[PDB]
């Protein structure tokens, strides 16, 4: 099972996710980046049955990038989330259900950021933090006592690297090397990939 | 369900909620889990909650016809696999009970596990129920052997208010106990949510 | 469990003043086939009280092999006692809950009077166990059809004499015949009274039709 | 099978059988224990050997445990069940505790045998 | 079954001239909770409300379609929508899906644009509007909410007898409902103003 | 449910009883399961209650249409060959067995069962969940050239006994006699319903 | 669900009670049921609710054009007609029973439709949950061409029977009255269960609620 | 082929004064949507100290009740003297347990007076799990029963207000009407109601009148 | 398969068919049913063809020594109630329907069936998976006190009916006419079988 | 899935087997000891359903202690092998099936080293190397290509871990930490527990 986690900070998202792709006994892709991009300071993290992963996200980025170009400009993440849901509500009904499990980050001019929780059965709630997984477990137990409104992102990766370090001990699956990025004000900043030598 | 325990320099703390459900509905938010078997000896209760009342007992009553026996004050070790074997001859017939057995010895205060399957496990941080993958984060950021009396009573008290708050079958109020060399005493007694207030201002 | 065949039919019982009336048709079903048209539904015992199925009749004849045997056998000690009615309903109780424990039911429903010492007894078992007592008790669909004839009589007249209570119950064998595709027209209709179980002969009722001309 | 009561009372109570069977154990062969500091010696005296029967079936002190070991006086024969059933036990003993079998556990083991089939029927 | 897996509650509670709605902000996935700001009442416009429970998904979606119908049957008209209009439009919404039916229980409360009166109702799975002269309720726990509001409501209430009343009905009934829970959202609909609140509510 | 139709020289006589019980209990213990296709064709329902009705319905609205284009009766032939082939091609969701039976001025009283969707000439049908239990009766006292009077009581005497026998089947006898005059309707009434060995 | 009806010499009668239920506890207590097709002719739904409810609906509906388009009195046989094909062309996926009486320039006449869409003609008869109850009370005491009043006792009594026996069954009873002259609706005829009180009261006082938040928007 | 269990509905409450302990039971026992009897009582008084309330499958409630009668004269007649309310209670969890693969089908609710006279009230479950609280509920209107008793008895969710220690008068009237209203709401309650009142002196029964519907 | 007995003043006719198919196919058209359980007692063997066989054995074993140790016949009740103990306590295991009847010096001529597991009196019973379909003849052809000659043809006839409406059925009667005087046995060839009407 | 890898030296039998003990989405316990001794030289790996795998296992430590003290010597190898299959091939078509999987390591003063491997079925079969679980996919085929019964502990215990280091890339379960022993004629040698500082 694939693990996703972010966290909204005051003018800031951070954002983490595996990047392991396996299959049956092995893990045939361990750098795979699960990160999709849907505009300047909106990403996407999708993760979900193989399958509907790659297929349902792609039709999703595109689709915000059909708005963008028609109007001249993005759709703001409450826009975009809403949009997202109702694709997924439509398949839900249909001969080809879609599993998967989307967390939409990005960050507003003016709202500021905003991080959307999204299941499997498209039903989107506003959160400072979520995830996906197993792994989420054993990690939102973690933020509901480091977190505050005011934190800063230098503490914030301090204490992502302690909820995913969790994931090499009581959680079963290895998964190596995580992706992290962060979205604010300036753009899309990449992080320093963690790495277990 | 949610229950923890974990060993460190002052002995074993044990943590658990209150709150025991049947479907949506909550039979009775101040059900005790915490089973007491001898003065310094403690267990704990996980899934089945008579499948625990009543094998609990039966290694209470074990531990008792010991020390009647020999005298010899029965080891934590002991007391866990005996009660691990008497899971074994049923294993297949429904039986599903969870635990997690406390206390200390001349070798120290040990802490081990009984699955519903037999399993026996040692090590120094374990937790059951429905919302142990909830406590395993919260206790082992800022965990160390060298954690004070004070300063662990900090960190089993946010295991489970903050474990407590991500389930739906965990809650009711902390019962939190210490263990000690001479036996386990009860320390707080104290509301989720009231702890919950604290924490966020 | 598996397949009892040999299907019964409603049975109807109610109390009065000194006596208990209870009714049944005489008639055995096989599946959906009317079988045996001639069958003795009402079994004495003792004097005092009397005894009514349902469902399978087969498993109801065994059921008179034990019971009857068992009340012979105090009629031959001759002790002084007869079985009350609370006890011949509390034997089948736990006679028909041990067959549930051994994965083997029963399937029938008997129905419990008797009239002792002024007191009138009317009770229910069933092969679920169910249990209880109550003044007017009918089975299979005589609970949906003849039990609110009678309630609405017990309410208003908790009094009735043995006259009231025989044209109480053939004017409801009289719809149970009605509404009822399985029951039958010929029926026996039994008192318990202070003279003890006295059992009549097949009966019958006169049927109103006239709906035929109504409805045309 | 065979059902009877074989150890019985007399009249001034004590036990004809038991009494005979102790009166076996005085003809056996000498043997002697003692406990040192640190150390516990046992030895027993077998004078038969003509050069004739060997020394490795002759031993009569045998271990029940690395801990544990035992030295007997009597029939031959019923020690070697005593000594097998008890090393069974005892061995079962370590199975329900991680733990050694203390010499006080181990004697509850063997002297209750002695206790039950003395008045068990037909043994 | 499909109705407990996102559970919730909705109540709402008729006064003598304003009524009062209430439900809870928890939005939870089986075991898995997921947030505190979950929001089970939308506005359909000037002094009605409309309560939704059940599974999210329909929540959030019919709750479009009634805003679709809403909005569209608002610009047509000249004047606003009455209470009693509403709870028929919800009944052909969910009816036209009889073979797919939508997983939610509404609940629609508001006062008469008339002058001052007080109307609600409530719906099922199966689309069957219903009026009553006491309130309505809706959720997993609705057998819970009964008991409360059946011996503590009275012909009339002031807003200060109907609010206490309401209020102490959420707050004793949503505690022993495991999917229920984590705050109090409460609206009070008079004929001068609305008064909207949060009551102070356990974590659990 | 059982149904009787019988020829004879005159025309037919076209039995059914009057108990329509959906499931254990009876939904009307008085209703009329012949229901006329024409003014000496009629129609015997019987199979589920539901689709015998929908299809003596449609039935009817296409011998109408052909008794009226020709202005004159239609064939008992004809009528039976609209309820078969309704029945044989919509048998996925229709499980109704009719028994047709009339009288023309070309061969005169004729009985068609269209049951289960194959059409066959018969002097006597019977059909229904009763009719499996009379087959004894109507086989050995059967016959031929038996008067107007002898055919209303052969009739009668087998629908009595599938009564009896049938727990689906009871209420009141219906006839009706179909000859070339016209139809005799006539309703035996529970006291006139011949007995038989009562043991 | 209890709902009967029975045809007198002058008229007939459609009785109903007030209560509805939802598989574990009562829905409404005072929840009308019997519902308006034309002046001389109404009906009774049973079974599922919605689905009873949406067929009246599409039946008072197709009814109403009736009487519009022809002008005249509407057939009571018509309604049945209606109704079962309905429920045939969703092979009986409607769930609705339905009872239908009235009097048409014929005379006074009921008939029933089942769920599965058979449809009989009948003096009397009653459907739903406590159906039974009510049947046998008026199969025993019924009476050719009965006079007003002794029909009205006997139905008034007959739904009392089916509420007393069934747990689906309560409230108030419903009886509408319809005639040759016309159609009289009466609301809680009869009402057989008196304690409508209670031993206490409960009353709150202003300031024992808990408020955190508090906002008030003027309109 | 054969259903073992059925539901039979019906409400038990108990609640456990200071000096005293309330148990209370409706009469109705009805199957399915039928009405066997509005007369049957489920309030069954062990000792006189001791009032057991049975919700549920109505063969389980005979049989087990019998059973638990058995095993009161087997101690009686052994320890020469009454079980107290805490020991009958520990008693029937092992009793439920001896089933555990194939388990009673009921809801037992025990209630009385302890040895310090105060109420204790006992819940189970069909695996024979238990506790003390101070009032518990069961039956199909169980879920109904709770949250009144929360707010009024346990004076939950209050701020500033005064409590008062249970008292008798309140008690039975508190008790009535959450049956009024549960026989309004709850197709398995009403046609009457039978109180049991366990006090130091005594037991006093009482009966109120419901609707019959 | 098709049983049939007739009680009568001087005794019981009881009569089988000679066909016996296991599913479709015929294992042999020429096989005797009625297996002697005592000199008058006789038992018509139907259901399983397996389980009948070894009941029939099972209850000529106990038959046999309870007429010995009486040294006199058994009653025909006693006989019928022993195959009905085996039938009802092993109907778990056991299919099999059978029918009893004999003579005795008793009340002489009896006719049992203990089909299903139950036991019943009868003047005439009849049994197997074509006894259904004859209902209608027995009942209405029956009429009391019928001499000897009239019994074989009446239970001639019904067994042959069966033998034209079930398919189960067939090959040559059996008639067994058990009296006082002793038994006599009977073989009615295809050519004797009564004719019926064909069409 | 728990792992298990043996190799048969010429003088010596190199085991190893992997210390996780995990439930559910969890490792519960990382340091759990999976090898059991038999005897002195004599050693035992047992894998399979958590709740058989330590109850079965306990039952074959006692019972070779049962041979080794009424005889006053161990089983060989080859006889504690034939032995341990019966028991588990008794309770096959009992109502208690036993799913575990194991590898017998031992050195005998005659025949040397031996390695035995036995499935769940109760199928015997000595051979050079063997293993369990998922992992003995993509571990064996190593073993293939570098083994020689020439080789030497020193190259061996390195090329386990070469073996095992594809544990944590291809195989997806982490398994952190694996123990290692080794068996000769000095008896048991303990070696330096894999760690894997993440």
């Amino acid at each position: 099972m694939e693990y996703l986690i972010g966290i909204q900070g005051p003018d800031y998202v951070l954002v983490a996710s595996d990047r392991v792709a396996a299959s049956n006994i092995v893990q045939m892709k361990d750098d795979h980046d699960k990160m999709f991009k849907m505009s300047e300071k909106i990403l996407l993290l999708c993760v979900g049955e193989a399958g509907d992963t790659v297929q349902f996200a792609e039709y999703i980025q595109k689709n915000v990038q059909l708005y963008k170009m028609r109007n001249g400009y993005e759709l703001s993440p409450t826009a975009a989330a809403n949009f997202t849901r109702r694709n997924l509500a439509d398949y839900l009904r249909s001969r080809t259900p879609y599993h998967v499990n989307l967390l939409l980050a990005g960050y507003d001019e003016h709202e500021g950021p905003a991080l959307y929780y999204m299941d499997y059965l498209a039903a989107l709630a506003k959160a400072p933090f979520a995830a996906h997984g197993y792994g989420a477990f054993l990690t939102l137990s973690i933020l509901d006592r480091y977190y505050t409104p005011t934190i800063s992102r230098e503490k914030a990766v301090e204490l992502l690297r302690k909820c995913l370090e969790e994931l090499q001990k009581r959680f079963i699956l290895n998964l190596p090397t995580f992706s992290v990025r962060i979205i604010d004000r300036n753009g899309i900043h990449d992080l320093d990939n963690i790495s277990f030598p | 369900t949610t229950t923890l325990a974990f060993k460190f320099q002052h002995g074993v703390i044990v943590a658990v909620d209150s709150r025991a459900s049947a479907g949506n509905y909550i039979a009775t938010l101040k059900v005790n889990k915490v089973i007491e078997i001898n003065p310094y000896l403690l267990g704990t209760m996980s899934g089945c909650a008579a499948d625990c009342l009543y094998w609990e007992r039966l290694l209470a009553k074990e531990c008792r016809l010991y020390y009647l026996r020999n005298g010899e004050r029965i080891s934590v070790s002991a007391a866990s696999k005996l009660l691990s074997n008497m899971m074994c001859q049923y294993r297949g017939m429904g039986l599903s009970m969870g635990s997690m057995i406390c206390g200390w010895d001349k070798k120290g205060p040990g802490l081990y596990y009984v699955d519903e399957n037999g399993t026996r496990l040692s090590g120094n941080m374990f937790s059951t129920g429905s919302g142990n993958s909830h406590a395993y984060g919260v206790m082992d950021s800022g965990y160390r052997p060298d954690l004070s009396i004070e300063e662990a009573y900090d960190l089993g008290r946010r295991a489970i208010v903050h474990a407590t708050h991500r389930d739906s079958y965990s809650g009711g109020v902390v019962n939190m106990y210490h263990m000690k060399e001479d036996g386990w005493v009860k320390v707080e007694s104290t509301d989720v949510s009231d702890l919950m207030h604290q924490y966020r201002e | 469990t598996q397949n009892p065949m040999v299907t019964g039919t409603s049975v109807l019982g109610l109390k009065f003043e000194g006596g208990v009336v209870i009714a049944a048709d005489m008639l055995g079903s096989y599946g959906s086939l009317a079988r045996f048209r001639n069958i003795s539904r009402i079994m004495r015992v003792n004097n005092s009280t009397m005894l009514g199925a349902s469902g399978d009749y087969a498993d109801f004849q065994y059921l008179k092999q034990v019971l009857g045997q068992m009340v012979i056998d105090e009629e031959l000690l001759g002790d002084g006692h007869s079985y009350s009615p609370k006890a011949i309903h509390s034997w089948l109780t736990r006679a028909m809950y041990s067959r549930r424990s051994k994965m083997n039911p029963l399937w029938n429903t008997m129905v419990i009077g008797g009239y002792a010492d002024g007191e009138s007894f009317l009770g229910y078992v069933d092969m679920l166990g169910v249990a209880y007592e109550a003044p007017s008790l009918a089975t299979g669909y005589g609970a949906y059809l003849a039990q609110p004839l009678l309630r609405e009589v017990l309410e208003k007249q908790p009094v009735l004499s043995q006259t009231e209570a025989r044209e109480l119950v053939e004017r409801c064998m009289r719809v149970l015949y009605y509404r009822d595709a399985r029951s039958y027209n010929r029926f026996q209709i039994a008192t318990v009274t202070e003279k003890g179980v006295e059992i009549e002969g097949p009966l019958s009722a006169e049927t109103n039709w006239d709906i035929a001309h109504m409805i045309s | 099978s065979y059902d009877r009561a074989i150890t019985v009372f007399s009249p001034d109570g004590h036990l004809f059988q038991v009494e005979y069977a102790q009166e076996a154990v005085k003809k056996g062969s000498t043997a002697v224990g003692v406990r040192g500091k640190d150390i516990v010696v046992l030895g027993v005296e077998k004078k038969s050997v003509a050069k004739l029967q060997d020394e490795r079936t002759v031993r009569k002190i045998c271990a029940l445990d690395d801990n544990v070991c035992m030295a007997f006086a009597g029939l031959t024969a019923d020690a070697r069940i005593v000594i097998n059933r008890a090393r069974v036990e005892c061995q079962s003993h370590r199975l329900t505790v991680e733990d050694p079998v203390t010499v006080e556990y181990i004697t509850r083991y063997i002297a209750s045998l002695k206790q039950r089939y003395t008045q068990s029927n037909g043994r | 079954s499909i109705m407990s897996y996102n559970g919730g509650a909705v109540m709402a509670m008729k006064g003598k001239n304003c009524v009062a709605i209430a439900a809870d902000r928890r939005f939870g996935i089986q075991a898995q909770m997921v947030t505190t700001d979950f929001q089970k009442i939308f506005p359909m416009g000037d002094r009605l409300y409309i309560g939704l429970a059940g599974l999210a998904t329909d929540v959030q979606t019919v709750a479009q379609r009634l805003k679709f119908r809403l909005n569209l049957y608002e610009l047509k008209e000249g004047r606003q929508i009455k209470p009693y209009t509403l709870m028929s439009m919800v009944a052909n919404l969910l009816y036209e899906k009889r073979f797919g039916p939508y997983y939610t229980e509404p609940v629609i409360a508001g006062l008469d644009p008339k002058t001052f009166k007080p109307f609600i109702c409530s719906l099922d799975l199966i689309g069957c509007p219903m009026v009553t002269d006491d309130f309505v309720v809706s959720g997993t726990c609705t057998e819970q909410m009964y008991g409360m509001c059946e011996s503590l409501w009275e012909p009339n209430m002031d807003p200060e007898h109907l609010f206490e009343t309401i209020s102490q009905a959420m707050l004793n009934a949503v505690d022993r409902d495991a999917v229920s829970g984590m705050g109090v959202i409460v609206h009070i609909i008079e004929k001068d103003k609305i008064t909207t609140r949060t009551l102070k509510a356990r974590m659990d | 449910t059982t149904i009787m139709a019988v020829e004879f020289d005159g025309g037919v006589v076209v039995g059914s009883d009057s108990r329509v019980s959906a499931g254990e209990a009876v939904v009307n213990r008085v209703f009329d399961k012949l229901s006329p296709l024409h003014q000496h064709i009629y129609c015997a329902l019987s199979g589920s209650a539901a689709d015998a009705q929908a299809i003596a319905d449609m039935a009817a609205y296409q011998l109408e249409l052909h008794g009226m284009e020709l202005e004159e009766p239609p064939l008992v032939l004809a009528a039976a060959n609209v309820v078969r082939n309704i029945t044989y091609k919509y048998r996925e969701d229709l499980s109704a067995h009719l028994m047709v039976a009339g009288w023309d001025q070309r061969e005169g009283g004729q009985v068609y069962g269209t049951m289960s969707g194959m059409l066959i000439r018969q002097p006597f049908a019977i059909g229904g969940s009763g009719s499996t239990y009379i087959y004894g009766y109507v086989d050995a006292a059967y016959k031929p050239g038996m008067s107007p009077e002898e055919c209303r009581r052969f009739t009668t005497n087998a629908i009595a006994l599938a009564m009896k026998r049938d727990g689906s089947s009871g209420g009141v006898i219906y006839l009706a006699t179909i000859t070339g005059a016209g139809v005799d309707h006539r309703v035996i009434l529970g006291d006139e319903l011949p007995r038989f060995y009562d043991e | 669900t209890t709902i009967a009806g029975l045809v007198f010499q002058d008229g007939v009668i459609l009785g109903a009670d007030t209560r509805a239920t939802n598989d574990s506890v009562v829905a409404d207590k005072i929840c009308e049921k019997i519902h308006f097709i034309a002046p001389k002719i109404y009906c009774c739904g049973a079974g599922v609710a919605a689905d009873a409810e949406m067929t009246t609906r599409m039946a008072a509906s197709n009814m109403e054009l009736h009487a519009l388009s022809t002008g005249r009195e509407c057939r009571v046989a018509t309604v049945t007609r209606m109704l079962r094909q309905t429920l045939f062309r969703y092979q009986g996926y409607v769930g609705a029973s339905l009872i239908v009486g009235g009097v048409d320039f014929t005379g006074p006449q009921l008939y029933s439709v089942h769920p599965h869409g058979s449809y009989s003609r009948l003096p009397f008869t009653a459907l739903g949950s406590g159906q039974d109850a009510a049947i046998a009370v008026l199969e025993d005491r019924f009476q050719p061409n009965m006079t007003l009043e002794a029909a009205q006792e006997l139905l008034v009594e007959a739904i009392t029977a089916g509420i007393l026996g069934d747990l689906g069954s309560g409230g108030n009873v419903d009886a509408c009255v319809i005639t040759a002259a016309g159609a009289k609706m009466l609301r809680a005829l009869s009402s057989p269960t008196k304690p409508i009180e209670r031993s206490s009261q409960y009353r709150f006082a202003p300031g024992t609620t808990p408020v955190l938040s508090q906002t008030v928007v003027p309109l | 082929r054969f259903s073992p269990y059925a539901f039979n509905g019906g409400t038990v409450l108990a609640i456990a004064g200071e000096d005293f302990s309330i148990v209370a039971s409706d009469t109705r026992l009805s199957e399915g949507f039928s009405i066997h009897t509005r007369d049957s009582p489920k309030c069954y008084k062990l000792t006189d100290k001791t009032v057991i309330g049975c919700s549920g499958f109505h063969g389980d409630c005979l049989t087990l009740t019998k059973i638990i009668e058995a095993r009161l004269k087997m101690y009686k007649h052994s320890n020469n003297k009454a079980m107290t309310t805490g020991a009958i209670a520990a008693m029937l969890s092992t009793i439920l347990y001896s089933r555990r693969f194939f388990p009673y089908y009921v809801y037992n609710i025990i209630g009385g007076l302890d040895e310090e006279g105060k109420g204790a009230v006992y819940s189970f479950d069909p695996v024979g799990s238990y506790q003390r609280d101070s009032f518990k509920a069961g039956g199909s209107a169980s879920a109904m029963l709770q949250p009144l008793l929360d707010n009024q008895v346990g004076f939950k969710n209050m701020q500033n207000v005064e409590h008062v220690p249970l008292s008798l008068d309140r008690a039975m009237r508190l008790v009535k009407d959450v049956f009024i209203s549960a026989a309004e709401r709850d197709v398995y309650t009403g046609d009457a109601l039978k109180v049991c009142i366990v006090t130091k002196e005594g037991i006093r029964g009482e009966t109120v009148p419901l609707r019959k519907d």
